[PDB]
RNA sequence: GUAUGUAUUUAUUUU
RNA sequence: GGAGGUCAACAUCAAGAACUGUGGGCCUUUGCCUAUAGAACUUAUAACGAACAUGGUUCUUGCCUUUUACCAGAAC
């Protein structure tokens, strides 16, 4: 309220500043129809985003608010949006009210207004499924921190918690020491989508620590859709949750069914 | 509703009717006005409101980024000019064997520094120490207390720069070397010989330097050049300018070494007089003094 | 041409343009002729480029006289993928004129 | 209904093509599809262009173009 | 003919409160998000002025078999996600009625064409150190509860949660199932 | 030449003036009727 | 007939010179409109076009005020302009019509182009859209006619 | 003539020599070792030279267990393995 | 009428 | 209300040397006979165009290893 509601959203990036298109020299010659490169295959093309967002700093009111639009600017989720207050889409972190508005249409399509596909993807790629609500993001490629070794996993755990913690209400977080992955779980599908698009290809530690000013040479961390949890515990936990919630909506079924007579 | 209500009501829209709302490089400008050549250019480090431009006529003409004022007082051509950050001072230096201070407030010479053997072709103002670094045909670098003499290159010293950490002075000479100096001990920290005279350097605003030669512009913690023979300036966007004596303006990317543009200036109303003597960027614009007696502003 | 007449086509009254201008997507203006010539050349060149790369061939270069030349010596499967028919080539020659 | 066509400044066209000269963007995914389509109607445009040649005695003919 | 003649299936919910609605009909649209075959597409807008546009995703067949809504993809009657209604149904009886679906392509491209229906369809820095925590509850619950009464880490293998307020003074405030204790240096 | 892109009409050509065409000297006396409009683009546009 | 100086073009009438500076400021701006300032975003592109359309409107509005308001020039200067394409004949003719005095364009009143109905919301007075807005209390979502950049052609606003 | 000829022609090479100077192409699927390790250059490069080894480690590693029965052959191939794995060690050591 | 085919995993899915 | 428009839509343009409407009589509506009114545009060295292209099938050839691409006549 006092933070976001009043203060209008501010331009993240000047339009001239936006990165060029035409990704660099993945191949021999440039190609006009597809935007790719022609012959040969250069070492796989990935790079950290020069950009990141600042939830309380940037986010503010925009034109969609007065126009009552449902869907969020992803170039805001990337903090790259150059349209500022003129933007057609909302700039702010998803709350429970707005998901309240989306609740009817969140089934087929993500919070950014893109239809979901059926199968997920071979590698668990960009957008998820409309079959199964999946609230759990796989965080991987923790080498987004580049090569800095840390005193304990409480560095990774703590830092990630303070990263995604801004983006929405977190149900749980587990970093794994053995195999480098975080598993982050949210109240709402919407925050999961938004966080996924927001934190993909990002860096870590402090606005300045050590190698910070070299950060742009890093690879950036994969944020992908996560499979189920194999251990018996959380599997019990899912089975139970599904049970009680099914029970909860049976109340609706018998209320409107009772109204049916 | 009523006519009066509407007529009054509309003027609310910002701009009449009906659009009124409810609720590469190229050559921008040519500035004549020097009588002689333009040797050196520097820009107000704070407000970007003006130039200080040397000349071959001994004067200095302070241009608005119109001509504000004229600063006379050198008897011979002015090879170098440098403006101070923390100070309202302007250090100009010439072929007359003297480094003259200038108090920007009242516009009168304050101090004269003494003891160069011959013409002094570079001044650079150390950022944090209240020092001056001067150099010239002496073949030595003099650190002036606004103290140290640096024995050194085997020939004249064209271009000198200052850096806050180690090496605090980078120097470039007609013996075709570039030395990285350690001033406290007063001797060369590192020598860079890869140049085959190094007539210009520029400091990237990455902690590196771009060094020049006839046909090959290198960098130092390469740049593709066919013969450009024979100044450099580094934009904050990592664009690396190269002025030619053939009149060609060779723009580079700093990261790669790639040359994405080469231009050709129009001489003036001799084909030999077309070249680029100095150049600078503001604190998105380019300012190049040319040998044709004109300053040009490239946008 | 006198011996074999034609007697064209009633109901032909519908013309390409009279059908075309109807839609939202075409707008009318005046202009210098040579300018229309140049625009149309630029049009064509973009068309044939997008059709060439869309097929996946990036090593056939069009110059600005509409000569189509390989930029490389071609492996055999290139020559097979890259055989362009009389549609393309014919239209290429025509624009070249 | 049927109000006839709306004639426009030439500058407009000049800006449209002027813009599409360089296209690398994703926003052109339709326009690219749009180009190939028009490839069918070009030789017609070649005809209509070429029969309008200005002839020697005239300096510059001025025509009505219909553009996409 | 075959594609047009079956009329669309739309919920009354997402179709909006407007009395009369104008919708667009395209004879060949995108394929289903399911069957991967062409069909006829329908735009519309709930409101006359509503910015948002509604686009039927799946077929008529690929819907009818599953008895759902083409815009929503919720069950035609109960307004339920498909993966749920078959779970409620499966609670009655014992083990059945799960909808087994179509991997690969011509598996599904095949499957949508049979008239069999599908099983669900067929019927229709101050650290407090926290202990005693059920593994099950989410952090979101806890903090929300604290907020209701009047920033956080948890470890779920541990069952131990730490809490740093923005001021011990909050500490006193809140101090106006748990193991609390107040310590940090 | 093949490497020169087609020069943009909105820059080079539009400024440069037409450089007078063929026509003919005609005659003043004999052609006095037809000398005026003979070479117009469309020979007679405004006439009732 | 053509914009160009082609020898068949009849020389300027008398009153021309006095208005030549005022027109030049328009010309030199259209030169800057086509120069192809590149942008990635669609909104910025059709914004670039909106510039051109609005400029054209302003110029023809200048001439319209000259001849049909102040009568500041001769009829022959005027007709010579129209034949030289300094003004838009049809557009002015719409301005002389009753309720069109402020009109955008010739597109905005096209009945055929638009999908259903006609006549861009670009033509509907703010005073009303505020009222139908009031029914919803959602305020009003309209900003610019996508063809033009208009806000409220209709001559009340 | 087999494409071995057609891929090595000047008109193929020259664009590679432009792509090195203008961008990040030049493969490393082409060149060989380079024989000496310490003579290699900035890490982002030896990084790719190293995978340019590990891949062959994978190919011939799979080529070990194969029943195809040539024991002398798998002997020399076994020595080739050891050689390469030592190279891998060397590239790691330099890093 | 200058074949053709197979493989080319780098970023580590909860016990 | 007049003049126009490089505007649109809908009609009509190859036939018993040929169109349409209407009055009357016979057969039993059609059709035949008789009477009457109006006929724009296109036609006799025949046709809307005082001009002039391409394609498909089928035959006859011509080049001639085979297919596209073709050689020059005819019919539809
Ligand atoms: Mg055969
Ligand atoms: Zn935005
Ligand atoms: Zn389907
Ligand atoms: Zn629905
Ligand atoms: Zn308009
Ligand atoms: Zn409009
Ligand atoms: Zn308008």
């Amino acid at each position: 309220m006092t933070s976001w509601r009043d203060k209008s959203a501010k331009v993240q990036v000047k339009e001239s500043e936006l990165p060029s298109s035409i990704p660099a020299q993945t191949g021999l010659t440039f190609n006009i129809w597809y935007n790719k490169w022609s012959q040969g295959f250069a070492g796989n093309t990935r790079f950290v985003s020069p950009f990141a967002l600042q939830p309380q700093l940037h986010s503010g009111k925009t034109r969609g608010d007065n126009d009552g639009q449902l869907f969020f600017c992803l170039f805001f989720a990337k903090g790259m949006c150059c349209l500022g207050p003129k933007c057609e889409y909302l700039h702010h972190i998803p709350d429970e009210e707005d998901i309240g508005k989306l609740a009817l249409r969140t089934e087929v399509l993500d919070c950014f207004g893109r239809e979901k596909f059926a199968d997920y993807r071979e590698d668990m790629g960009g957008i998820g499924s409309f079959r199964k609500k999946n609230k759990t993001l796989y965080v991987g490629g923790i080498d987004g921190a580049l090569n800095s070794k840390h005193l304990k996993p409480a560095q990774i755990e703590s830092r990630i918690r303070f990263v995604f913690s801004r983006l929405g209400d977190i149900d749980r977080i587990r970093y794994v020491e053995s195999k480098n992955c975080g598993f982050v779980k949210f109240k709402y599908q919407a925050n999961a989508e938004f966080a996924k698009e927001a934190m993909s290809n990002q860096t870590l530690l402090l606005p300045s620590d050590k190698e910070w000013d070299d950060r742009r040479e890093g690879t950036g961390l994969l944020v992908k859709w996560a499979n189920e949890d194999p251990d018996p515990a959380a599997q019990k936990r899912l089975q139970e949750e599904l049970k009680l919630e099914s029970l909860n909506m049976m109340v609706h079924l018998i209320n409107n069914n009772t109204n049916s007579a | 509703f009523t006519k009066s209500e509407l007529k009054r009501r509309r003027k609310t829209r910002k701009g009449d009717g009906p659009w009124g709302s409810w609720s590469p490089k190229k050559v921008i400008r040519n500035y004549p006005g020097h009588p002689e050549g333009t040797t050196a250019l520097k820009f107000l480090p704070k407000t970007g409101h003006l130039i200080l431009s040397g000349g071959n006529d001994h004067t200095i003409k302070i241009w608005d980024f119109e001509c504000l004022r004229d600063f006379q007082g050198h008897n011979k051509p002015i090879k170098a000019l440098r403006f101070t950050e923390d100070c309202q001072s302007f250090l100009s230096s010439s072929f007359d064997r003297s480094v003259k201070i200038w108090d920007t407030e009242t516009g009168k010479v304050k101090t004269r520094l003494h003891l160069n053997s011959t013409p002094a072709d570079v001044e650079s103002r150390p950022t944090n120490p209240h020092e001056f670094i001067v150099g010239l045909s002496n073949s030595k670098i003099l650190h002036y207390d606004d103290v140290q003499t640096y024995d050194h290159h085997l020939s004249s010293i064209l271009a000198l720069k200052y850096f806050p950490d180690g090496s605090k002075f980078i120097s470039s000479s007609e013996d075709k070397t570039v030395r990285i100096w350690e001033n406290q001990i007063n001797v060369p920290i590192k020598q860079i010989s890869d140049t085959a005279s190094m007539p210009f350097l520029n400091v990237h605003p990455n902690y590196f330097c771009a060094q020049s030669m006839d046909n090959r512009i290198y960098s130092f913690s390469k740049y593709k050049r066919h013969p450009k023979k024979i100044h450099s300036s580094a934009g904050y966007g990592i664009s690396l300018a190269f002025s030619g004596d053939g009149r060609y303006i060779c723009s580079g990317d700093s990261k790669s070494r790639l040359f994405t543009w080469d231009w050709n200036t129009s001489r003036l109303l001799i084909p030999g007089n077309k070249p680029i003597t100095q150049v600078d960027w503001h604190p998105s614009k380019v300012i190049c003094s040319g040998a044709a007696g004109k300053i040009y502003v490239c946008d | 041409n006198e011996l074999h007449p034609t007697l064209p086509t009633n109901h032909n009254k519908t013309k390409l343009l009279k059908s075309l201008k109807n839609t939202k997507y075409f707008q009318q203006t005046t202009i210098d002729w040579v300018e229309a010539g140049l625009q149309l050349c630029r049009q064509g060149h973009n068309m044939l480029n997008l059709l060439i790369h869309r097929k996946g061939l990036t090593y056939l270069h069009l110059d600005y006289n509409f000569n189509l030349k390989p930029t490389k010596t071609l492996t055999t499967k290139e020559r097979k993928k890259s055989r362009l028919g009389n549609s393309f080539h014919l239209m290429r020659e025509l624009l070249k004129m | 209904l049927y109000t006839p066509k709306a004639e426009m400044p030439p500058e407009h066209l000049r800006k449209i093509i002027n813009t599409h000269s360089d296209m690398a963007s994703k926003m052109y995914n339709t326009d690219k599809k749009a180009f190939l389509g028009a490839l069918k109607y070009l030789p017609h445009a070649i005809l209509k262009l070429l029969e309008n040649m200005p002839h020697p005695w005239e300096q510059a003919k001025e025509v009505k173009v219909l553009y996409h | 003919d075959e594609i047009n003649e079956p009329p669309p299936n739309i919920c009354e919910q997402c179709l909006g409160d407007e009395a009369n609605i104008r919708m667009t009909k395209i004879p060949q649209g995108s394929e289903c998000k399911i069957c991967t075959l062409p069909f006829t597409l329908y735009h519309f807008k709930t409101s006359k002025r509503s910015n948002n546009i509604i686009k039927t995703l799946i077929c008529v067949r690929c819907a009818t078999q599953r008895n759902i809504c083409q815009c929503c993809m919720l069950d035609s009657r109960w307004h339920i996600p498909i993966q749920l209604r078959d779970h409620l149904i499966s609670l009655v009886n014992e083990e059945n009625v799960m909808t087994e679906e179509a991997k690969n392509d011509m598996m599904k491209r095949f499957l949508s064409l049979k008239n069999v229906k599908l099983g669900g369809a067929q019927i229709t820095t101050k650290s407090f150190f926290l202990y005693n925590i059920d593994a099950s509850i989410p952090e979101w619950k806890i903090t929300d509860t604290v907020s209701q009464l009047l920033s956080l880490i948890v470890n779920h293998k541990a069952k131990c949660g730490g809490l740093r307020f923005q001021s011990s003074e909050l500490g006193e405030r809140f101090v106006s199932i748990f193991i609390i204790p107040w310590s940090s240096g | 030449d093949d490497d020169e892109p087609p020069l943009s009409y909105e820059q080079h050509i539009e400024n440069i003036e037409p450089l007078d065409p063929i026509n003919l000297p005609l005659d003043s006396q004999d052609d006095e009727y037809v000398k005026d409009w003979l070479y117009d683009s469309r020979p007679l546009e405004e006439d009732s | 007939m053509p914009r160009i100086k082609t020898r068949r073009s009849k020389p300027a009438p008398d009153g021309f010179e006095k208005i030549k500076p005022t027109l030049t400021d328009f010309e030199i701006q259209l030169r800057d409109a086509q120069k192809d300032k590149s942008s990635k975003l669609a909104a910025k592109s059709n914004e670039q076009l909106w510039e051109i359309m609005q400029l054209h409107h302003q110029r023809s509005r200048y001439i319209y005020t000259l001849y049909y308001k102040r009568k500041a020039i001769s009829k022959d200067l005027y007709d010579w302009l129209i034949k030289e394409k300094y003004a838009d004949k049809l557009l002015i003719a719409k301005w002389r019509k009753t309720g069109y005095e402020k009109l955008c364009c010739l597109r905005c009143i096209q009945k055929n182009e638009t999908n259903n109905g006609s006549t861009c919301i670009c033509r509907v007075p703010r005073a009303q859209l505020e009222e139908e807005a009031r029914k919803k209390g959602t305020q009003v979502s309209f900003h610019q006619c996508v063809h033009c950049g208009c806000r409220g052609c209709a001559s009340t606003d | 003539s087999r494409n071995v000829d057609k891929a090595n022609s000047v008109l193929v090479r020259f664009q590679e020599q432009q792509a090195e100077s203008a961008g990040g192409y030049k493969d490393y699927s082409r060149y060989q070792r380079p024989r000496n390790v310490s003579k290699v250059k900035s890490i982002k490069e030896a990084n790719e030279w190293k995978r340019q080894v590990s891949k062959e480690i994978k190919q011939k590693s799979t080529r070990i267990y194969d029943p195809s029965l040539n024991e002398m052959q798998i002997a020399e191939l076994n020595d080739e393995l050891n050689n390469l794995f030592k190279e891998w060690k060397r590239w790691q050591w330099h890093i």
